[PDB]
RNA sequence: CUAUCUACUUUCAAAUUCCUCCCUGUACGAAAGGACAAGAGAAAUAAGGCC
RNA sequence: GUUCAGCUGU
């Protein structure tokens, strides 16, 4: 009875919930945010809310009392949901919103990202 | 730190923030009972003739020890639903936002530098 | 000013047995080098926690292992402890 | 040809090689996303700009700033 | 006697030395006041009946002070007790 | 030449001396765990701390020291740097257990004991490379005094740095202030202040006693 | 108010509030819907103090 | 002439 809630568990849950484009980024310790960065696409707003609760429902089950509780953010929005567990941050975004922010490039190319090269979204 | 009429600097790459305007962005309302805005506090701005929600990511007023104090009062523009208007933040933002009460994962995700 | 006031519910972080110093949370009324009356907290939450405190008082003459120079609270970072990490 | 046409082609093969050892990231998504950057965003450029894109790709390949699992 | 629910033990008189920062393992800072117990002794005991109160009373004394600046009546009380006068 | 950290020397007041002895004991115990190096206002430091908000991940901030203030366990220093064109200052607590290391990248003294005017100076004077390598300090040599005089930005400044009360010597006033502005500042000059003997605070005897405590702790 | 008179110059210290989490997707609920206190954290205000 | 920008214990 010792299945901890780790990155391997979360990706399993996400794949079980039909995550379209799972992208796990290993954030180095120098970047003082999280150990892992997860960006998942969803078919619709209803899908994002469902898989967001399922991961938090499973986390609450497979967590110690000392471990802090987690809050699902972005419920007011329909396109983008994010859950900051503490060692993993999972961002659930719709396909169109995911392209706009290009979070994969930012967290893999911290200071070399194209948008951070003064290519601002004037659109 | 930030009050009504306080001029603020937009540190995101949003078109609204970076567009040239004769009037500098000014705080018109602070979403706190005391009307005093700190880091991690939402405010309403008068920017380019519009009313846009913003989040305070840095201010000149000294805060607690071990926390960064900035030369300017820095804000990031957010939509009514909490999404950030800009896609990137190049100005260093404090890490205390992560554990401050409220929703800040969206802003932290687009932040290039932490201090 | 110059009147008696009470600060209720101040926790004892640390005790110095050698110098008989009580480290109490926050601030107490009065100037430094003034005499203060210290008493068990009367607040309802802190009622009946004297079960583990010296009763009627602490007698160092009594037969017990001599207390360490400093007594600390479980959460207090002691001066000679290693630098803390939050992992 | 930022530094050489072989370097860009060498980088493209290198990144694709990494995409086939992805434990968690969807390999289909990784390959398509890599294609889009090389095929469209950076295929047609100028001499000076080309160098920045190659340095960006090398930074992505090393993974010191961030790695894709 | 052993401690029983509903018991109220005595307190003490301390001198306020000053304030110091204290840190906890969760990374929070706490300012504390140093209270030093100087020549604190029990001086008098009064039973419930004689005290005109529900609870008995214990009189406690604080810092030692000069005998040359105290009233004769107070000086006579401490003479019987065998302790220097308190502030 | 032996340097006594400024926070050990207490400020004038009615505090019982025992309170300082107790606090100095806690300070010396923390110094055994963490090496606090000798540095001054104007020196470049890199401070490493464990981040509570990032699950204890270590953070490094490099900046010039512009202020050293406080006494006892709470003593602090402010480091200033310009990151991505943004001026940032952090007030660090020397004895905070979060601090993992305090490294002196460059050891020097500036013309002033405080460098708060750097906020009003050109950004270059506050910009230091975060990856700069420590310069070696020659053994048994006097701390070098940097005599740089900074050029200021157009007024108004945060404070009236020209006024005599600040007694600043590291600003090129001639470049930014006219002769009339300089003379107007002298109005606030208080020539008698430097000759007020009763205001003097002599800590020679106090520092000597502190050194005995510092030596005793090292021996044991 | 250059304040003569009346009154008054410590009713000493029981505290309010909004949010987040939790309880809980639990009691109820045909079902949807969805508690209440119990708590936890974070804010602000007020009162009292403190460096 | 305003707005704006700027400064101020208003
Ligand atoms: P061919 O005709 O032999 O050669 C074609 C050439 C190379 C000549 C042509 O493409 C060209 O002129 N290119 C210009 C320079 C160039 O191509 N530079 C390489 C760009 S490197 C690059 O784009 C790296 C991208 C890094 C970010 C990837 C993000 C992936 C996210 C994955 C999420 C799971
Ligand atoms: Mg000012
Ligand atoms: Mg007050
Ligand atoms: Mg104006």
């Amino acid at each position: 009875t010792g299945p901890k809630f780790d990155i391997d568990m979360m990706v399993s849950l996400l794949r079980q919930e039909n995550a379209r484009d799972i992208c796990v980024i290993q954030v180095p310790p120098e970047m003082r945010y999280t150990d892992y960065f997860v960006i998942v696409s969803g078919t619709s707003t209803r899908h994002l809310h469902a898989m967001a609760f399922y991961v938090v429902k499973m986390y609450k089950h497979l967590k110690c009392k000392r471990d802090p509780h987690v809050k699902i953010e972005g419920k007011d929005t329909d396109d983008w949901l994010c859950v900051d567990f503490g060692s993993m941050v999972i961002h659930l975004m719709l396909p169109e919103t995911r392209e706009i922010y290009e979070l994969e490039k930012l967290w893999t190319l911290r200071s070399y990202d194209d948008q951070l090269a003064q290519i601002a979204p004037e659109t | 730190a930030i009050q009504k009429m306080t001029r603020v600097r937009v540190v995101d790459n949003s078109a609204l923030g970076n567009s040239p305007y004769h009037r500098a962005p000014r705080c018109i309302h602070v979403y706190k009972k005391n009307g005093v805005g700190k880091v991690g506090d939402q405010i309403l701005l008068a920017i380019k003739g519009q009313k846009k929600k913003a989040l305070i990511v840095g201010h000149c007023m000294p805060g607690p020890r071990m926390t960064p104090r900035f030369d300017s009062n820095n804000v990031v523009l957010i939509e009514d639903n909490g999404n950030p208007v800009g896609t990137r933040i190049k100005t260093p933002i404090p890490t205390s936002l992560r554990k401050r009460e409220g929703e800040y994962s969206k802003v932290l995700a687009i932040a290039q530098n932490f201090v | 000013g110059n009147i008696y006031r009470t600060e209720y519910g101040l926790k004892v972080w640390r005790i110095n047995t050698k110098h008989n110093i009580i480290y109490v949370n926050g601030s107490v009324p009065g100037h430094k080098n003034c005499l203060v009356k210290v008493k068990d907290s009367k607040l309802p939450a802190y009622k009946d926690l004297g079960k583990n405190l010296p009763f009627p008082t602490y007698f160092p003459d009594g037969d017990e292992e001599e207390l360490p120079e400093d007594l600390y609270d479980e959460n207090v970072c002691q001066p000679g402890a290693p630098s803390i990490t939050f992992a | 040809a930022p530094w050489s046409r072989e370097a860009v082609l060498s980088l493209y093969r290198a990144l694709l090689r990494q995409g086939r050892q992805l434990r968690y990231t969807d390999r289909d998504f990784y390959f398509a996303s890599i294609r889009r950057e090389f095929r469209k965003n950076q295929k047609l450029e100028d001499a000076e700009a080309r160098e920045r894109q190659l340095e960006k790709g090398l930074v992505f390949l090393n993974g010191k700033l961030g790695r894709i699992i | 006697h052993p401690w029983e629910p509903g018991s109220f033990r005595v307190g003490l008189i301390a001198l306020k030395l000053g304030m110091m920062p204290l840190w906890t393992k969760d990374g929070q800072k706490h300012v504390v006041t140093l209270l030093q117990v100087q020549d604190c002794h029990v001086l008098k005991y009064t039973s419930k009946e004689n005290c005109n109160g529900k609870m008995a009373t214990l009189s406690v004394g604080g810092k030692t002070v000069s005998r040359f600046r105290k009233a004769t009546s107070i000086l006579e009380f401490y003479r019987e007790l065998g302790l220097p006068p308190k502030q | 030449r032996r340097f006594l950290s400024p926070e050990f020397i207490p400020r004038r007041g009615r505090t019982d001396p025992l309170k300082f002895q107790i606090e100095r004991k806690d300070m010396l115990e923390r110094r055994k765990v963490l090496h606090i190096p000798e540095f001054y206002v104007g020196s470049i430091l890199r401070v490493t701390t464990a981040d509570p908000y990032a699950s204890g991940k270590i953070s490094q901030f490099l900046g010039i020291c512009i202020q050293r203030s406080g006494r006892g366990l709470g003593a602090t220093f402010i480091l200033r740097n310009v990151i991505e064109g943004q001026g940032v200052e952090i007030c660090f607590e020397l004895y905070n257990p979060r601090v993992q290391e305090i490294q002196v990248v460059k050891l020097e003294k500036r013309l002033d004991d405080s460098l708060l005017y750097l906020r009003d100076a050109l950004p270059e004077y506050s910009t230091f490379d975060v990856n700069m390598k420590p310069v070696v300090q020659e053994p048994n040599q006097k701390v070098p005094v940097n005599e740089l005089k900074v050029k200021m930005k157009p007024k108004p400044w945060s404070k009236r740095w020209e006024r005599p009360n600040f007694n600043i010597k590291g600003i090129r006033f001639d470049l930014c202030l006219t002769e009339q502005q300089m003379k107007e500042a002298q109005k606030w000059n208080q020539p008698w202040l430097e000759f007020d003997m009763m205001r003097e605070y002599d800590t020679s005897k106090i520092e000597a006693a502190i050194w005995k405590e510092i030596e005793a702790s090292k021996r044991s």
